[PDB]
């Protein structure tokens, strides 16, 4: 399938 | 058979051992019963007894919790006490060879049980065998354990701490006072004990009050410098205050706290002992030795560093699989009816169980340090590793460092490594030469042909008993001159030790030196990490690496799905 | 030694110093990711 | 390396370890090797105590 998506970061 | 002592005459009984006779006096009182107002105080000298006491049966064991994790299983139940529990428990037992020796060396047994449990009346502590075979006198005593032995409010004579240790010391004094009436030599006195017996004896090397009542010392799997052995002064006091809180004894001053605590049932204390520490381990000692100012006038490492201790010969050793006993008492996945194959995550969770307060980098580094595989995948790797971790952390290297540092002041030390797995072990094969399961060999049970041990185990037990007796008599654990392996001294340079098994005993050097080196010279510096970071970049990396490999997974077959 | 350099030391570098190079790397990851719409629009 | 190789997007489309991880390279035989003391030369270029005219006990 079309793949899992990326996760974004938490920046401080 | 009646022997007159300073307190009065005592009657004993003959036992037939290996075609000979031993005279046993079981349950001799050595102190006033610590009841009522004497509860939690230091021991009081025994004044006098009434007529002749018939010391022909074991006494009550002292109050303790009982191991009940495996009902009916001989492996666990053989160490549980087999008589009634009571606060009136300061009694000792003496086994003497018959006929009476004239100037015999005395062996004093100190039971273990992690300072929370144990009793001198176990079958595996019957001293009739050693008395029969080496014609020496053996004495063992019951001493207070747990909070009853070690509740501490230092400076207050109503409960100063280390009471159990002071019981031991007073018992030594009783031995000095009385051993001559038994045919004993007060100038040839040897102490021995295991896991807490060894910690106690080692503390008697440091305690000025103990400075002149014995000659030598045998230490089986243990010493005071282990992390679980001694609690800091204010952690002890804090725990005392917390036990008081749990029991409804939190008060203004100390003496009101003790007044209500002297009225509590022993069972209430036993059921409350387990909550004074927020995150305990299977080796956690709620109430144990501390720097009381009397027994310990300072932190033991400092006293040790300065050479202020009894300068004498020591005998020290350990079993091959010291750590195996504790995993089945809390870690998930382990079972005595399983082969206990665990995963990396189960291993890591075990690490969190046995090392609750250690930083994340500490866990990563113990994990890294213990996975340099000789051979992989080899399924039993993680299981043995975790056992190997606990033992290494808790036992062998502190014992060795103690020996090293003791020998730096010029005295002879001899170290053994017991490597034989008993043919009668009820526990599975994977647990190997377990903690505490050398004592039956120490006490000579395989010499008894009716006991289902092998011939080789009889031979082994004869050889260790012979070398032990020679060490006791002479300070040198030789066996025979000619055709016998000599036991060399442990020196900080060569660090020679003796292997113990039925095949062949031989001399090796620096047992697991690299692992124990890690625990003494790297591990202390790991609790100094103290850097609590935002953890968001750390958790970001945690999700980021899985982002990387889950991203890798796509084009593995994206190229194919065309 | 190489076991140390490949499997322990990187995680040791994982703590000392934390700055926007991680956000630089997320910019790199977003640039790694934004192409996948055409891979989502392969046939669809 | 003051000025050196980088992810230019043309020659190198990503950080190289990732490309390595993904098998995106020429599939052929290679011969690789090293000398025992590659690093010694650099100590006399900054580390205190070292000299090519010393026995450099530190
Ligand atoms: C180990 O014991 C657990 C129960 O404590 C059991 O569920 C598990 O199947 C066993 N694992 C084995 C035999 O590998
Ligand atoms: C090495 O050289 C340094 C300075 O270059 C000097 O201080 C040191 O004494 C030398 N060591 C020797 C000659 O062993």
């Amino acid at each position: 399938p079309p793949p899992p998506p990326p996760p974004p970061p938490p920046p401080p | 058979i009646i022997i007159a002592t300073k307190n009065g005459k005592v009657r004993g009984m003959n036992l037939t051992v290996f075609g000979g006779t031993v005279t046993a006096f079981l349950g001799i009182p050595y102190a006033q019963p610590p009841l009522g107002r004497l509860r939690f105080k230091k021991p009081q000298s025994l004044t006098k007894w009434s007529d002749i006491w018939n010391a022909t049966k074991y006494a009550n064991s002292c109050c303790q919790n009982i191991d009940q994790s495996f009902p009916g299983f001989h492996g666990s139940e053989m160490w549980n006490p087999n008589t009634d529990l009571s606060e009136d428990c300061l009694y000792l037992n003496v086994w003497i060879p018959a006929p009476k020796p004239k100037n015999a060396t005395v062996l004093i047994w100190i039971y273990g049980g992690g300072f929370q449990t144990g009793t001198s009346s176990l079958h595996v502590y019957d001293g009739k065998f050693l008395a029969r075979v080496e014609r020496v006198i053996v004495v063992s005593m019951n001493y207070r354990v747990g909070a009853l032995g070690f509740l501490a409010l230092p400076g207050n004579p109503e409960a100063p701490g280390n009471m159990g240790l002071f019981d031991q010391q007073l018992a030594l004094q009783w031995v000095q006072k009385n051993i001559a009436a038994f045919g004993g030599n007060p100038k040839s006195v040897t102490l021995f004990g295991e896991s807490a017996g060894a910690a106690s004896v080692s503390l008697h090397l440091l305690s000025p009050g103990s400075h002149s009542l014995f000659t030598r010392a045998i230490l089986q799997s243990g010493s005071f410098n282990a992390p679980w052995a001694v609690t800091s002064l204010y952690e002890a006091r804090n725990r005392t205050l917390n036990l008081a809180k749990l029991t409804g004894c939190s008060r203004e001053n100390e003496t009101e706290i003790i007044k209500c605590l002297r009225n509590k049932d022993p069972q209430e204390i036993l059921l409350n002992e387990a909550f004074v520490v927020p995150y305990g381990t299977p080796l956690s000692v709620n109430f144990g030795p501390t720097v009381d100012g009397d027994f310990l006038t300072d932190m033991p490492d400092i006293l040790l560093e300065l050479g202020q201790f009894k300068k004498t010969q020591i005998l020290v050793g350990v079993n091959k699989d010291e750590g195996t006993a504790f995993l089945v008492y809390g870690a998930p996945g382990f079972s005595k009816d399983n082969n206990s194959i665990i995963t990396r995550k189960e291993f890591q969770e075990g690490l969190k169980i046995f090392f609750p307060g250690v930083s994340e980098f500490g866990k990563e580094s113990i994990l890294f340090h213990y996975t340099d595989w000789v051979d992989d995948q080899r399924p039993e790797n993680y299981r043995e590793a975790l056992g190997d971790v606990v033992g290494d952390y808790n036992f062998i290297c502190p014992a060795l460092e103690f020996t090293k540092k003791f020998s730096e002041w010029g005295n002879n030390a001899f170290f053994y490594y017991f490597e034989h797995r008993s043919s009668k072990l009820p526990w599975p094969e994977w647990m190997g030469v377990m903690h505490g399961y050398e004592i039956e060999f120490v006490f000579g049970l395989p010499l008894e042909r009716r006991d289902n041990y092998t011939k080789a185990e009889e031979i082994l037990s004869r050889s260790i008993v012979k070398r032990w007796a020679n060490f006791a008599k002479y300070g040198n654990p030789n066996e025979t001159q000619n055709n016998s392996t000599s036991w060399p001294v442990f020196k900080s340079t060569e660090q020679k030790y003796l292997t113990l098994n039925t095949e062949s005993t031989r001399i090796m050097t620096k047992l697991r030196a690299q692992q124990c080196r890690f625990w003494t010279s790297f591990f202390p510096k790991v609790l100094e990490m103290t850097g609590n970071i935002d953890e968001a970049e750390w958790e970001w990396k945690a999700g980021f690496h899985r982002w990387n490999n889950y991203m890798m997974d796509w084009k593995n077959q994206f190229n194919d799905y065309t």
